[PDB]
RNA sequence: GUGAUUUCUGCCCAGUGCUCUGAAUGUCAAAGUGAAGAAAUUCAACCAAGCGCGGGUAAACGGCGGGAGUAACUAUGACU
RNA sequence: UUGACAUUGUGAAGAGACAUAGAGGGUGUAGAAUAAGUGGGAGCUUCGGCGCCAGUGAAAUACCACUACCUUUAUAGUUUC
RNA sequence: GAAGACAUUGUCAGGUGGGGAGUUUGGCUGGGGCGGCACAUCUGUUAAACGAUAACGCAGAUGUCCUAAGGGGGGCUCAUGGAGAACAGAAAUCUCCAGUAGAACAAAAGGGUAAAAGCCCCCUUGAUUUUGAUUUUCAGUGUGAAUACAAACCAUGAAAGU
RNA sequence: GCGGAUUUAGCUCAGUUGGGAGAGCGCCAGACUGAAGAUCUGGAGGUCCUGUGUUCGAUCCACAGAAUUCGCACCA
RNA sequence: CAAUUUU
C-alpha cells in the first residue's frame, strides 16, 4: 500500500485524511511498471503489458514495446499508427490497456462516471450553459 | 511542542563526531591463510596517542 | 419555578361560598338545556369533574350541543388584536340560565 | 408497584373481538441488532477514516424506564401490548396485600 | 428408522429357551440438565397391552366396581389410615378415581421413596371412565426422572410376533419431540440393542 | 536527577508509573475448526499479546496524619 | 509489540487433544454384601447359590435396554504443539 | 564463514501510544468567578376584587408510589371531650352521651367531601379497542395533562346508573 | 447496558453426598501460682444474603432478587 | 524449646 510523504507522520487537516499508513494509489501496480520503462526508453513506444510473477514483495511485469522511427515500421501499413505523434508516450497519459480501464472506460450502467473520462464528465454538466435568448 | 534534544542529535546534523585526529581504525587483521594455520612474526614501530 | 399549572391562584373562586356546604341543590338536575338557549358560567367545587377553567367565570355563552349530563358553549376570549369563539364542554351542573333574557323577552 | 397475572381484558383478535384470558409477560430487546439497514448504512460510515460519524451518547439523566408489559390470549393466541408508568421496583407475583394486620414494627 | 430387515428379523426365535415372559426393556439418549424442564413426561400412546400381573390400588367404591372387577385387579375401600405406610415397593399402575379427589391423606406418607405420589406426577383420579381401561396397562414411563434422563418402556413380548412393531414402532418414535425444544439432540434412538434375557448383544 | 569539600541521606510499595523466567479461564481480535439449515447466516469451543492476579521497586512520582487510656498534687505521657 | 496468511521448500522423534472399540472400580442407613443408575422381573445356570412373594433403606437388590462421572488403559482414524 | 525455512518483506487483525494532529470546554448572573437553578414543573402570596403579568422576591414541593391506594356495590361515624369497668396508670380493651368536621383521604400547599369522596366487608379488572373533537400553556404550533362523546366488548348493583 | 466473581455470632478462615453451624479472636466464670502475671478450659451467642424449586432432608445442585468488585463493549 | 514481679 502506497503512504503519503508527510514528514513524522502530521497530516494538518481535518481528521478525515489524517490516516497514513493504507492509502491505495489509485493507478494500477502495472502502470507504473510502464512509467519508468517509458521514461528511460524514452525514444520507444509501448504497446501492451502483462504479468509474470510474484514474490515476497515484488511483482514482475513485462513489457513488449515497439520502436516509433524504425524504418520497417514506417512503413508496413499495419502499424502507421505508432509513428503518428499522437501517440508519444501512450502509457503516461494512460490509454493502454491498463489505461482504459483503471481509467475507468467501459460502456455501461456501471461505468457511468468515467464513461469518456472523468474531468470531461464533471465540468460539462457542473457548468450552465445561457443562450442568448433565455429559456 | 519540538523535537528534545535526544532527537535532534540522530540527524547527523552537528553531532558528527570530530575527525581530524583519529589516526586509524583501531582494528586488527582479517584471517588470511597465514593465521589459521601457523604463524606470522609482527614487528611494532611506535607506539602513539589515538586522541 | 413558576405557577402556571391548571387552577392556579384561583383558591377563592371554587370554595363553595360558606354556609352554602354539602350536596348540589337538585333543582339543577331537573330543568332543561336546549340548543340556542343562553347561559352564564359559574364554576362549583362540589363535583371535581369537568368544571370550567379558571378564566370562563361569570361569563355569558349560547350552547350548541348536548349530551347525557353535558352542555357545549360558545365563550368569545381575546389575544392581542382578535376575539375566538371558544367552544368549551361542561357538565351541566355549573351552569345557571342567564336571567337577562327576560327583560327583552318580556 | 405489585402486578397480579391473568388479566382478563380486551382482545384485539378478530375470532372473539371480546374480554378473555390474557396471561402476562414482560420482554426485553430480544438480539440487539445486526443487518437492518439503519446499522449497514452505519458501517458504511465507520470503516475507513475519520472514526465515530454518528453522535454517541454520554449525559443520561434517568433511572427508571418505563416497565411495559405484553399480554397473550389463550383462545386465538395473539399477543397485544400495554404499558404502565414509571417505577423502580417491580415484581409480577404474589403478596395480595392484606389490610393492616401484620404489623410487628 | 430402526428395523426395515435389519437386525429384527433371525435374533428372535432361537432363544426360545427361557420359557419365562419375555418382554425387552427400552431406553434412549437425550441429555438435560440439573434442571426438571421436559424429562420423564408426555405420556404416550402404546395400543398393544402388557398383560400384566401387578396391583391396583383402586379408589372407587361405586357399584360400577362391576365394570372395575372385569377392567382391574383390586377393589378396596376408604379404610386407609394405618396400615399402608411402607408396604407396597413393587407397584407399576395405579388407578383411582373421582371419590378419592380429597382423600390423599393416607397416600403421600407412603408414597415418597418408591415415588408414584398423587400429585401432578401421578393423576389417578381421572375425569373420563371408558378410554382407561385396555390400553392402560401396558407399560409406558410415568415418573420423576433421576439427573438427566428416564426414557423407558418394554418393546415389544418376545412371545408375541412382529406384526404391529413395523407401524406401532412409528409412534414408539414419537416420544421425547414436541414439547421440550430442539436443546434435544436429533436421531435419539439409534443402533437399536435387544437383550430381554437370553438375547446378545447386537449394535446397528 | 542533585550540584565543591566536611557530615548524613530517617519511615512508608496501599495510590501512580516501571518491571518480573510466577499461575489460571476470569474477560479477551481477525483467521481457522465444528453443529444446524438449501444457502447467505446464526451458535459453541478453543480465546495470542495485553488487562487482571501475586511479588519486586522511593538518590521513582510522592506521602509522613489523627484518637483514647496510663507517671506520687495538677500538668505532659516514657507505655499499650 | 502479538497473531493469521503468503514469503516457504523437503524429514524423524516426543507429547497431549479428539472421537472409534474395550476396560475396571465407585460412602453416611440397610436388604444378604464399600449399595453410583433405570423401566421392570421371579429363573437360564455345574450350584439349587443368588433372588423374589421376606425384612428395610431416599433408593430396589441377579440383568441393562442405555448410560450417568472417571482414564487408570489399549490400537489405528482426525489433527495439533 | 554464519544463519535457514525461523527470521526479514508485504496485506489484515488486536494491544500500547501527549510523541503528533483536529476540536471543544454550556447559560442565567446588581462586574466576572464562587455559591445557587430563579435553565422544564407545581402549590399559597406579593398581584394592585374579571383575566394577563416581573426580580438571584417570599414559604414549600417534583423527577416518585399504588393489585389497590383503581372501579362498583353494600355497610358503618371521625379527631376530641365528659362519664364509667380487675391488674389500668399521662397513653391498652369494652360501653353510654355530646360531637359542622376541629380527623382521614400515598407523597408539599390549596380546594373538596358526612346514610361520603373518611373507615369496615363483597365482587371485579374500564389501569381495555378504533380513531376524532375540546380546555388550559399557545404563535391560539407540538409534547405533557385533563373534560365530553360515538362505535364495540365487558365489571358491579336489584335496577336507575356508575 | 452486559458476562462472570464474593456476601457467614462483632471479624477472618471454615463448610461440600446434602447427616456438621465449628475454630480463633470480643463479655463472664472456673483452673494454674504463695499471690500478681502471662498461659489452659468452659458459659453463650448464627436466618450459612433472601425467595422459590432440587431432593429424605441444601451453604453445598440451580433460577430470580438485594449488595460488592473484576472485566467487556458503545449509531438513539 | 520457652519464665516477668514480690517497697
Ligand atoms: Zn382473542
Amino acid at each position: 500500500n502506497r503512504k503519503r510523504p508527510v514528514p513524522k507522520g502530521a497530516t494538518y487537516g481535518k481528521p478525515t485524511n489524517q490516516g497514513v499508513n493504507e492509502l491505495k494509489y489509485q493507478r494500477s501496480l502495472r502502470a507504473t511498471a510502464e512509467e519508468r520503462v517509458g521514461r528511460r526508453a524514452a525514444n520507444l513506444r509501448v504497446l501492451n503489458s502483462y504479468w509474470v510473477n510474484q514474490d515476497s514483495t515484488y511483482k514482475y511485469f513485462e513489457v513488449i514495446l515497439v520502436d516509433p522511427q524504425h524504418k520497417a515500421i514506417r512503413r508496413d501499413a499495419r502499424y502507421n499508427w505508432i509513428c503518428d505523434p499522437v501517440h508519444k508516450h501512450r502509457e503516461a497519459r494512460g490509454l493502454t490497456a491498463t489505461g482504459k480501464k483503471s481509467r475507468g472506460i467501459n460502456k455501461g450502467h456501471k461505468f457511468n462516471n468515467t464513461k469518456a473520462g472523468r474531468r470531461k464528465t464533471w465540468k460539462r454538466q457542473n457548468t450552465l450553459s445561457l443562450w442568448r435568448y433565455r429559456k | 511542542g519540538r523535537v528534545i534534544r535526544n532527537q535532534r542529535k540522530g540527524a547527523g546534523s552537528i553531532f558528527t563526531s570530530h575527525t581530524r585526529l583519529r589516526q586509524g581504525a583501531a582494528k586488527l587483521r582479517t584471517l588470511d591463510y597465514a593465521e589459521r594455520h601457523g604463524y606470522i612474526r609482527g614487528i611494532v614501530k611506535q607506539i602513539v596517542h589515538d586522541s | 419555578g413558576k405557577s402556571h399549572g391548571y387552577r392556579s391562584r384561583t383558591r377563592y373562586m371554587f370554595q363553595r361560598d360558606f354556609r352554602k356546604h354539602g350536596a348540589v341543590h337538585l333543582s339543577t338536575y331537573l330543568k332543561v338545556y336546549k340548543v340556542g338557549d343562553i347561559v352564564d358560567i359559574k364554576a362549583n367545587g362540589s363535583i371535581q369533574k369537568g368544571m370550567p377553567h379558571k378564566f370562563y367565570q361569570g361569563k355569558t355563552g349560547v350552547v350548541y350541543n348536548v349530551t347525557k349530563s353535558s352542555v357545549g358553549v360558545i365563550i368569545n376570549k381575546m389575544v392581542g388584536n382578535r376575539y375566538l369563539e371558544k367552544r368549551l364542554n361542561l357538565r351541566v351542573e355549573h351552569i345557571k340560565h342567564s336571567k337577562c333574557r327576560q327583560e327583552f323577552l318580556e | 408497584v405489585n402486578v397480579p397475572k391473568t388479566r382478563k381484558t380486551y382482545c384485539k383478535g378478530k375470532t372473539c373481538r371480546k374480554h378473555t384470558q390474557h396471561k402476562v409477560t414482560q420482554y426485553k430487546a430480544g438480539k440487539a441488532s445486526l443487518f437492518a439497514q439503519g446499522k449497514r448504512r452505519y458501517d458504511r460510515k465507520q470503516s475507513g477514516f475519520g472514526g465515530q460519524t454518528k453522535p454517541v451518547f454520554h449525559k443520561k439523566a434517568k433511572t427508571t424506564k418505563k416497565v411495559v408489559l405484553r399480554l397473550e390470549c389463550v383462545k386465538c393466541k395473539t399477543r397485544a401490548q400495554l404499558t404502565l408508568k414509571r417505577c423502580k421496583h417491580f415484581e409480577l407475583g404474589g403478596e395480595k396485600k392484606q389490610k393492616g394486620q401484620a404489623l410487628q414494627f | 428408522v430402526k428395523e426395515l430387515l435389519k437386525y429384527s428379523n433371525e435374533t428372535k426365535k432361537r432363544n426360545f429357551l427361557e420359557t419365562v415372559e419375555l418382554q425387552v426393556g427400552l431406553k434412549n439418549y437425550d441429555p438435560q440438565r440439573d434442571k426438571r424442564f421436559s424429562g420423564s413426561l408426555k405420556l404416550p400412546n402404546c395400543p398393544r397391552p402388557n398383560m400384566s400381573i401387578c396391583i391396583f390400588g383402586d379408589a372407587f367404591d361405586v357399584d360400577r366396581a362391576k365394570s372395575c372387577g372385569v377392567d382391574a385387579m383390586s377393589v378396596d375401600d376408604l379404610k386407609k389410615l394405618n396400615k399402608n405406610k411402607k408396604l407396597i415397593k413393587k407397584l407399576s399402575k395405579k388407578y383411582n378415581a373421582f371419590i378419592a379427589s380429597e382423600v390423599l391423606i393416607k397416600q403421600v406418607p407412603r408414597l415418597l421413596g418408591p415415588q408414584l405420589s398423587k400429585a401432578g406426577k401421578f393423576p389417578t383420579p381421572v375425569s373420563h371412565n371408558d378410554d382407561l381401561y385396555g390400553k392402560v396397562t401396558d407399560v409406558r414411563s410415568t415418573i420423576k426422572f433421576q439427573l438427566k434422563k428416564v426414557l423407558c418402556l418394554a418393546v415389544a413380548v418376545g412371545n408375541v410376533e412382529m406384526e404391529e412393531d413395523v407401524l406401532v414402532n412409528q409412534i414408539l418414535m414419537s416420544v421425547n419431540f414436541f414439547v421440550s425444544l430442539l436443546k434435544k439432540n436429533w436421531q435419539n434412538v439409534g443402533s437399536l440393542v435387544v437383550k430381554s434375557s437370553m438375547g446378545p448383544a447386537f449394535r446397528l
